[PDB]
RNA sequence: ACUAUGGUUUUUAUU
RNA sequence: CUGCAUGGCUGUCGUCAGCUCGUGUUGUGAAAUGUUGGGUUAAGUCCCGCAACGAGCGCAACCCUUAUCCUUUGUUGCCAG
RNA sequence: AGGCGGCCCCCUGGACGAAGACUGACGCUCAGGUGCGAAAGCGUGGGGAGCAAACAGGAUUAGAUACCCUGGUAGUCCACGCCGUAAACGAUGUCGACUUGGAGGUUGUGCCCUUGAGGCGUGGCUUCCGGAGCUAACGCGUUAAGUCGACCGCCUGGGGA
RNA sequence: GGCGUAAAGCGCACGCAGGCGGUUUGUUAAGUCAGAUGUGAAAUCCCCGGGCUCAACCUGGGAACUGCAUCUGAUACUGGC
């Protein structure tokens, strides 16, 4: 039904006098363990405010993972920028597999029984934005009076 | 911002005044140092009577004072037309015979004083203070106001880190001229560090 | 299905050649269109129209062309329908979240020449900011009553409006319009043949859609 | 109708 | 002793017209949009135009003060009739 | 390709279309090879109005080696050799192939009383526009940096190179 | 994995050796694949089990060395004719 997780925290680089700027950035997930996911940047001064801005945005979006035998129903590419995300299905009764930071977003959509590779930007913020790519890149059939599979 | 003080530099103009004393011309200068000796023993008695406002009144040779008060009943009991059990100490501190007055309050929670009371009573204590401030906004944001300022500096870690954090609500004009912004003004020493509590509340204005 | 006029004929070549989507021959210099094709979209284009006024769509009528400004005016005395004979803005659909403080800006300043401040000194400088209302009138005036979102839009000119086009099509919203031999379609959902001619796209086309809309009940 | 300089080190976020 | 600790008060531009907000829009992003653009002013002042819109603080108001004609008073002040 | 215009000339390679026809894969790319010069330079001989590396004269200036301003060599013109080279910069490799349209230029080939004191089809080339797409961004847009292929050459941090 | 630019397209064209090349029906079976024989020890990482207290050491078969040669076949595709 409903999963939240924390992902990273960063300060904003800024010298801005003199001393550093006081503005923070967050990276946060939402999901329900059984088949969605949505995440949310924000940025703002100081880390409870960050956080509360990421939130706010990971509460007003979700997509539906295409699954096959409890593992994707195929293989996928998701880009953006430098993260060249290719996310690919594992074999059956898994979870490690999946480690680093990719197992805290299949921990909120509940599936560590899938393998990744970024061919480049494991950047928290960044990737993110390439796992979805992939995930608007997952086929749902509407075929199936053609073509096989399912 | 931050140093326009509403009950300083901004306190001449539209607001009711806490203290008046009159005095012969020629030795004005010499009854100020009286100023403080009439407080002394005095400023430690109005929480004893759960005073939100005190006005010091002084006649020509003289003393009187009016107080406000939402529970009279902590120093006077029943039924409050009587107020001998607390002339009798006013007289005795000033050293010069007295008649005090009593009066009332209305929203005793929509003021700055009582929420500046209900966030230092964490803070010298050294436990969870935000629960207080937020449970402060949303008390006097239901009761009235537009908007409400309620501000910590100092012990707030973490262990031995200072800092300092507010989160405002509303709005809360602290530069027009005639905004009419309730106020109060909260510093203390542990022995081990400094603390501050700043409060501001908006109502309307003129 | 009814006229709906679609043929003169008259002109050259003002026709897009990529992309013919009616046109199929010529004759001595006038280009003749196919009328078969369309018995599907004939077929469609009003009875979806009915479908969606038999389940209360909220439709909104658009001509701001000095040609049908005023018939569209009269077609909203004989139907209880949205119309804009006026300009539009970006983000009059696509903003709505933040356009709407216009609109209830709008009803606040129908009531401000009655306030007791308004009475005071010269009559000339009273009515200043009031005179924002003139504005608001002819860009939100027309949906100010509508409470939300169209469930369709009406155009009878396939090049005329183009915002009218972009805070409808981006949004989901299906526009529904008639082409002339002398235009292409952007941004429609629902497209057939007609004419440019006045007296055939306002006199004729105009009347017909609103015997469609007077049909509901649900 | 007119000209070349500046070593090295280098401080606010709280009693 | 010391304004390279920690408060408080602080120079000058200058009453200067500027500094900002929420939700949308835009870019890979810092950033941009609006507040830019076109006339006008003392002026982010007001119209025009508008994928950005309406708002907040500053402004303008508000407050004090002056020549003239009135008005209250009528004194040990003033003297037209 | 670098490169090439005072004017007037001869010798000689090359492209392609419509109605069609013949030959019969004869088509593409290349290690090392093959071949030549813009402006200066060198050799070996001419020539000199103007300009002018170098050089001489007075200012300007702290100085002026530069500008100002008076003179001026080589060189600039000409030919046979040597030099064999750069931004030889339109920063883009040679070839084969698939895309969506507007108007003109140029060069072929068709049609319509040309009926207007004019137009429409359609190959080789081309100037401006111009719908997708490519890109870090500026750019490239069917003569693409889009989209897919054949072959060759090059490259692995600053500077040392 | 790149070569307009941040680092790389020869100054340019021609070309010997090399690399690459439309289409159909025959024909060949080199390349490709199929049915088998022979071998890649001891091992590798892995699946299941044994002689000795566990383990070495020794196992006793799987999984496997995807190649190389011979025999018997297939002919779409690529090459030869």
């Amino acid at each position: 039904e409903l999963q939240e997780k924390l992902i990273a925290v960063n300060r904003v680089s800024k010298t801005v006098k003199g001393g550093r700027i006081f503005s923070f950035t967050a990276l946060t997930v939402v999901g329900d363990g059984n088949g969605r996911v949505g995440f949310g940047y924000g940025k703002a001064r100081e880390v409870p405010a960050a956080i509360q801005k990421a939130m706010e945005k990971a509460r007003r979006n979700m997509i539906n993972v295409a699954l096959n035998n409890g593992t994707l129903q195929h293989p996928v590419k998701g880009v953006h920028t430098g993260s060249r995300v290719f996310m690919q299905p594992a074999s059956e009764g898994t979870g490690i597999i999946a480690g680093g930071a990719m197992r805290a977003v299949l921990e909120v959509a509940g599936v560590h029984n899938v393998l990744a590779k970024a061919y480049g930007s494991t950047n928290p913020i960044n990737v993110v934005r390439a796992t979805i790519d992939g995930l608007e890149n997952m086929n749902s059939p509407e075929m199936v009076a053609a073509k096989r599979g399912k | 911002g931050q140093k326009v003080h509403p009950n300083g530099i901004r306190l001449g103009i539209v607001k009711p005044w806490n203290s008046t004393w009159f005095a012969n011309t020629k030795e004005f200068a010499d009854n100020l140092d009286s100023d403080f000796k009439v407080r002394q023993y005095l400023t430690k008695e109005l929480a004893k009577a759960s005073v939100s406002r005190i006005v010091i009144e002084r006649p020509a040779k003289s003393i009187r004072v009016t107080i406000h008060t939402a529970r009279p009943g902590i120093v006077i009991g029943k039924k409050g037309e009587d107020v001998e059990k607390l002339r009798k100490v006013v007289a005795d501190i000033a050293g010069v015979p007295a008649q005090i007055n009593i009066a009332e309050v209305r929203k005793p929670e929509l003021d700055a004083k009582l929420v500046a009371d209900s966030i230092t009573s964490q803070l010298e204590r050294r436990v969870m203070f935000r629960r207080a401030m937020k449970r402060a906004v949303q008390n006097a944001m239901r009761l009235g106001a537009k908007g409400i300022k309620v501000e910590v500096s100092g012990r707030l870690g973490g262990a031995e880190i200072a800092r300092t954090e507010w989160y405002r609500e509303g709005r809360v004009p602290l530069h027009t001229l005639r905004a009419d912004i309730d106020y109060n003004t909260s510093e203390a020493h542990t022995t081990y560090g400094v603390i501050g509590v700043k409060v501001w509340i908006f109502k309307g204005e003129i | 299905m009814l006229k709906a006029g679609v043929h003169f004929g008259h002109q050259t070549r003002y026709w897009n050649p990529k992309m013919k989507p009616f046109i199929f021959g010529a004759r001595n210099k006038v280009h003749i269109i196919n009328l078969e094709k369309t018995v599907p979209m004939f077929n469609e284009a009003l009875a979806e129209l009915n479908k969606i006024a038999s389940r209360k769509g909220k439709i909104l009528f658009v001509g701001t062309k000095r040609a049908a400004s005023e018939a569209v005016k009269d077609a909203a005395l004989s139907c209880d329908q949205f119309f804009v004979n006026h300009r539009w803005l970006g983000g009059m659909l696509t903003n709505w979240k933040t356009v709407r403080q216009s609109i209830k800006r709008l009803k606040d300043l129908e009531t401000q020449s009655q306030d007791g401040t308004f009475d005071k000194l010269t009559k000339k400088e009273a009515l200043m900011r009031t005179r924002e209302l003139e504005k608001l009138e002819n860009s939100l005036g027309g949906i100010k009553d509508m409470g939300g979102l169209p469930d369709a839009l009406f155009v009878i000119d396939a090049d005329h409006e183009h915002i009218a086009i972009k805070e409808a099509n981006n949004l989901g919203i299906p526009v529904f319009a008639i082409v002339d031999t002398n235009s292409d379609p952007d941004g429609v959902d629902f497209v057939i043949p007609g004419n440019d001619d006045a007296i055939r796209a306002v006199t004729l086309y105009l009347g017909a859609v609103a015997a469609t809309v007077r049909e509901g009940r649900s």
